[PDB]
């Protein structure tokens, strides 16, 4: 288990959610996709990411 | 601390 | 901290994500909205919920 | 076990 700096993306693989993890102390080159089941101990960063997605969805809505 | 398991 | 049976909904409050929690051993009448920051220990149930939302979003897409 | 904090 490693310290997480930020959550950068979200996707589904075979219908199951994953998130893109920037690891603290590692460069972005080593970012990895992880099952949402793996990130229970960084939900503040996951919430930050979710908040940003919603903000962008609201923008896409506005422009439509 | 914010941590996660690495797969 | 209580055992969670299921996650039933998701919303944003002041831009921050929350989920609707069905508590194990409690009737649905007592379901509560909780900050995503609170549910790190039930991410399997959160992943189940996310999977279902995606499935319904795909359906809304298909029908469009 | 799946658990959560109650606010």
């Amino acid at each position: 288990e490693y310290v997480v700096e930020k959550i950068l993306g979200k996707r589904f693989v075979n219908g199951r959610p994953q998130v893109l993890v920037k690891w603290s102390g590692f460069p972005n080159e080593n970012n990895t996709w992880e099952p949402l089941e793996n990130v229970g101990n960084c939900m503040k960063l996951v919430s930050d990411f979710e908040s940003e997605v919603f903000r962008l969805h609201r923008k896409a809505a506005a422009k439509s | 601390k914010q941590t996660a398991r690495k797969s």
